[PDB]
RNA sequence: UGGUUUGGCACCUCGAUGUCGGCUCGUCGCAUCCUGGGGCUGGAGCAGGUCCCAAGGGUUGGGCUGUUCGCCCAUUAAAGCGGCACGCGAGCUGGGUUUAGAACGUCGUGAGACAGUUCGGUCUCUAUCCGCCGCGCGCGUCAGAAGCUUGAGGAAACCUGUCCCUAGUACGAGAGGACCGGGACGGACGAACCUCUGGUAUACCAGUUGUCCCACCAGGGGCACGGCUGGAUAGCCACGUUCGGACAGGAUAACCGCUGAAAGCAUCUAAGCGGGAAACCUCUUCCAAGACCAGGCUUCUCACCCUCUAGGAGGGAUAAGGCCCCCCGCAGACCACGGGAUUGAUAGACCAGACCUGGAAGCCUAGUAAUAGGUGCAGGGAACUGGCACUAACCGGCCGAAAACUUAC
């Protein structure tokens, strides 16, 4: 993907891999998130390579998933149930959706979808 | 360094009043059943009920 | 898609063979001298090779009388007569830059059999 | 690629192994040397029995570089150790004998004593 | 008495001369132009010719500008540019509603470009306007590359109106003069130059016949 | 004449005027170093001596002393003289001078001193105003908007060398050796640009030390300057690639003149007419109608009400247009700037290509072993190019238009 233009987020490549992860990790077991604007932003992108990975499944794409991710039973489920069901879809596999602002710091959030009208 | 001497009044008060904040826009949206203002920024969050309203 | 190569197709130059890094190259070289030209045998070995397309360039080496040298070609130079590879090579690298600070046998490349 | 106060080696059999250069001639201010151009400097260490002993300023010209040069056909060359020619004023080589190659852009210098000197040119 | 033409740089690419020779040229597309107006002495006070580039949906254009294309008698365009003349000989050649392309140039002719530069942003001093920076080193305090000295004492007393000192640079017109032109190919309608000049990927640019020899 | 060195007067400042050089950065004068144009020579010519006009540009790098000053080493045209609180510490350097030790020598019996010598010795401050470099909001240009331009008026740059012809001719006893005019090749400086070479590459690839972890083999991950090593697509830059230094015209200083009385002659002059330079004005690039004489050519709408009291004004509703929000950029401190809003390729993903990297896992085979070979231009991958509405730009809000009159036609 695009490296980021500007500073990183959290104040090292090392904790933006590890934020971005834990927050890959988190939706997928979820499918439902809220947080701050720029971090969906910079999710997005990630989500959609992951599942792409996911698509045409085999034993190589497993291995990558699992040295990317680190957890057993999300891949498990991620393999089980999400492949497939984006089989006929070419593209767009997340929404975002901006919601209101914070009252403790003014910090805009937005909240991550897995799309599921079909 | 530090200021030499009080500025006058007038121009205390001319150089302060520039220093104010601007209102937002605002948008008609019905939601089961009334209508209330709401930011466009905030359209889909609205028609969806993501946002809470007082 | 290179959007240039509508541009870069005329000016292509074909039948050139191909090769790889590591191997031991002699090139034949068109050269001026006094409104009269001749021939020159270059034999060397290839280090790198940047894509290019039309700019793409290659290097050749050869060690001389204790100090090494090397040259620097266009591949569609059209300087260039032909290409007569030698050898195939084999390292598992496709640059040899560490081979400047080497001498006399240990320059020496295994042969691709 | 010469500046002041570096060290050459001398490709020659007048009995310099290395000079300490001094600066460069061809306009006020030269600053960078090339294949082709005429120097000045000082011999460090010589051969006990050579004709010019230690101490002694004369002229050279720069014969191998290890910076690559553009020619202006598009090739390139780059030498592994900078050598240079002792010369004097009539531009002929004080020595007998040339080692190693030496560049080509000495035939339009208009050096020919020195290709022809030379046992093997590019 | 002076041609010109409009067009659009595209990038770099290199072609080999016909004694053997290695010449870095840039891409430019001349499209194709038509004229909108001609200006006369006795109407404005000068000569000079319009023209207009670009392909543009109808629905983009604002109503002002379509009336004006309309009553010209031509459809719309992007962009619209003038080209300054000497003498009313030279106008009379031109006529509304002719139509121009790249052949008009031939080759061996030098040429002028003229465009924008690039967006480089606030800059210091020294890179802005290669000032000479001081020592890094042996006693420093935080000095390593802002000028220093600025004026004099008492006398006069001020900053000398017109010092070089930081701030923005680029973005503005700048031209090149007596470019050569080595190549030019009909079908395509593309311009083969010589040299580098100015401008960025995708942007404006307007070439006009030599004036310092030419 | 100049007040620039050494000097004389104590008139402004002891509830403070911080100090020599150096570094960086200017600006000005000419009593001219070259670059330019002339004349007089004890001017054969090259080359010299002297005077006159001329301030556009440049005026190197090193060794020695802290040094100013000064001496020396190698080229070029030269390595010019000075002012601006002996330019510049709210921009920097503390080498000595001017604090507290100790010593040497001298003077003094002593406490000490000696513009004599040697060693180390804290340099503070968050920008109110003027000024300057950039960018914004408001306001008028006489109905309101939009596209395109004239230029008063300003700024930017102004440098030269080597070689070959003319001709070994003119000149000169010889040695020696030209004016003018053409042709070729170079140094410095500046601008632009990334196609070739180079620098960089914090989500790329491969190897590898230690350790912990995913039940274990295999295979993987976290951490230890990105753990360390060998490699680079894009973007930004130079050691890289191109190009710039005018030609020509007008009026002038120094000088050279033609016709000519005063004053029968003579004289470049008092009437007139001419030649004559990097000096001046146009000619090169850029800014520019807040130039208040507020310019010029065009296209678009030129119409719906209410109120106070009908004198004008205020308020509400509209057209042209603009603005807010949204996706973005090589446009960017913020703003602004440029494109886009379903009548759609702006971004993301997918596919494809180029490119980088270098031969995946599993299986099989050979080898006891550590390892190698086949499935295989293999596997992985951001910045460049093309197609696809799969995702995101939405059932959307705010500003926004003739008091008029006088004169000839
Ligand atoms: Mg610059
Ligand atoms: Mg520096
Ligand atoms: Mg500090
Ligand atoms: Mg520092
Ligand atoms: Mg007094
Ligand atoms: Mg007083
Ligand atoms: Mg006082
Ligand atoms: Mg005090
Ligand atoms: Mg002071
Ligand atoms: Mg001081
Ligand atoms: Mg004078
Ligand atoms: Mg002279
Ligand atoms: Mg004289
Ligand atoms: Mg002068
Ligand atoms: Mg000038
Ligand atoms: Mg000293
Ligand atoms: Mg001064
Ligand atoms: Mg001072
Ligand atoms: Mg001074
Ligand atoms: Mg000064
Ligand atoms: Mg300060
Ligand atoms: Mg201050
Ligand atoms: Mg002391
Ligand atoms: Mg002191
Ligand atoms: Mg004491
Ligand atoms: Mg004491
Ligand atoms: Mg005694
Ligand atoms: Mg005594
Ligand atoms: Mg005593
Ligand atoms: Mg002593
Ligand atoms: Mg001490
Ligand atoms: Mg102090
Ligand atoms: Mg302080
Ligand atoms: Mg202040
Ligand atoms: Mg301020
Ligand atoms: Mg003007
Ligand atoms: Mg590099
Ligand atoms: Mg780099
Ligand atoms: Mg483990
Ligand atoms: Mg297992
Ligand atoms: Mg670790
Ligand atoms: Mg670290
Ligand atoms: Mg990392
Ligand atoms: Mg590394
Ligand atoms: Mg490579
Ligand atoms: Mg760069
Ligand atoms: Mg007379
Ligand atoms: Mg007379
Ligand atoms: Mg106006
Ligand atoms: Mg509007
Ligand atoms: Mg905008
Ligand atoms: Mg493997
Ligand atoms: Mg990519
Ligand atoms: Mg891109
Ligand atoms: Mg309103």
């Amino acid at each position: 993907p695009k490296p980021t233009k500007g500073p990183r987020l959290g104040g090292s490549s090392s904790h933006q891999s590890a934020l971005l992860a834990n927050l890959a990790t988190s939706l997928f077991e979820h499918g439902r998130i809220k947080t701050t604007e720029p971090k969906a932003r910079a999710l997005r992108p990630y989500a959609e390579k992951l599942i792409t990975h996911a698509k045409k499944g085999a034993l190589h794409n497993r291995r990558e998933v699992m040295k990317k991710i680190r957890d057993k039973d999300v891949v498990h489920t991620l393999f089980a149930e999400i492949g497939p069901f984006y089989a006929d879809r070419n593209g767009g596999y997340t929404r975002i959706i901006k919601v209101e602002n914070r009252k403790g710091d003014n910090a805009p959030m937005a909240v991550i979808e897995l799309v599921r009208e079909k | 360094a530090v200021p030499k001497r009080r500025m006058s009044r007038a121009n205390t008060r001319s150089r302060r009043a520039q220093w104010k904040a601007e209102a937002p826009g605002l948008v008609t949206v019905s939601v089961a059943g009334q209508q209330r203002k709401v930011p466009r920024r905030l359209l889909k969050a609205a028609r969806l009920g993501l946002v809470d309203l007082d | 898609m290179n959007t240039l190569d509508f541009v870069d197709q005329a000016s292509l130059r074909d039948d050139i063979p191909t090769f790889s890094p590591g191997d031991t190259v002699n090139v034949h070289v068109k050269v001026i001298e006094g409104s009269k030209e001749r021939i020159q045998v270059f034999k060397g070995v290839v280090i790198r090779r940047q894509g290019g397309g039309i700019s793409e360039t290659f290097t050749v080496r050869k060690e001389s009388y204790g100090v090494g040298v090397e040259r620097t070609f266009p591949v569609h130079s059209p300087n260039i007569d032909h290409i007569d590879v030698l050898t195939r090579g084999d390292v598992r690298r496709a640059k040899l830059y560490y081979l400047r600070e080497l001498r006399g046998k240990k320059a020496k490349i295994k042969e691709k059999r | 690629m010469i500046q002041q106060e570096s060290r050459l080696k001398v490709a020659d059999n007048t009995g310099a192994k290395e000079i300490l250069c001094i600066r460069v001639l061809g306009g006020s201010s030269r600053r960078y040397a090339g294949i082709g151009d005429v120097i000045v400097a000082t011999v460090k260490d010589a051969i006990p029995g050579g004709n010019v002993k230690r101490g002694d300023v004369v002229k050279a010209v720069v014969v191998r570089t290890v910076k690559e040069r553009r020619r202006a056909d598009g090739s390139y060359i780059k030498f592994d150790e900078n050598a240079a020619v002792i010369i004097k004023n009539d531009n002929d080589p004080r020595g007998t004998r040339i080692f190693g190659p030496v560049g080509r852009e000495l035939r339009e210098k208009k050096f020919m004593k020195i290709v022809s000197l030379a046992p093997e040119v590019l | 008495a002076r041609k010109g033409i409009l067009g659009t740089k595209l990038g770099m690419t290199q072609v080999f001369d016909e004694n053997n020779k290695v010449v870095p040229v840039t891409v430019v597309k001349a499209g194709p132009n038509v004229v909108t107006r001609i200006r006369t002495t006795e109407r404005d006070g000068y000569s000079a010719v319009q023209l207009a580039y670009g392909e543009i949906s109808p629905r983009k254009v604002i109503k002002p500008v379509a009336g004006q294309f309309a009553a010209a008698g031509v459809n719309p365009r992007r962009h619209v540019a003038e080209l300054r003349l000497d003498d009313e000989a030279a106008v009379a050649e031109y006529e509304v509603g002719q139509e121009l392309t790249a052949e008009i140039f031939s080759d061996g002719a030098y040429v002028d470009v003229t465009g924008t530069s690039k967006g480089k942003g606030f800059a210091g001093t020294m890179k802005r306007h290669g000032f000479r920076g001081q020592g890094a080193a042996h006693g420093a305090q935080a000095v390593h590359r802002r000028p220093g000295s600025i004026g004099g004492c008492a006398t006069p007393g001020r900053v000398f109106k017109g010092t070089r000192m930081s701030g923005r640079m680029g973005n503005d017109r700048v031209t090149t003069q007596n470019l050569k032109v080595h190549k030019v190919d009909a079908e395509n309608g593309v311009l083969l130059i010589k040299g580098a000049i100015p401008g960025r990927n995708g942007g404006l640019v307007v070439v006009r016949s030599a004036i310092k020899r030419g």
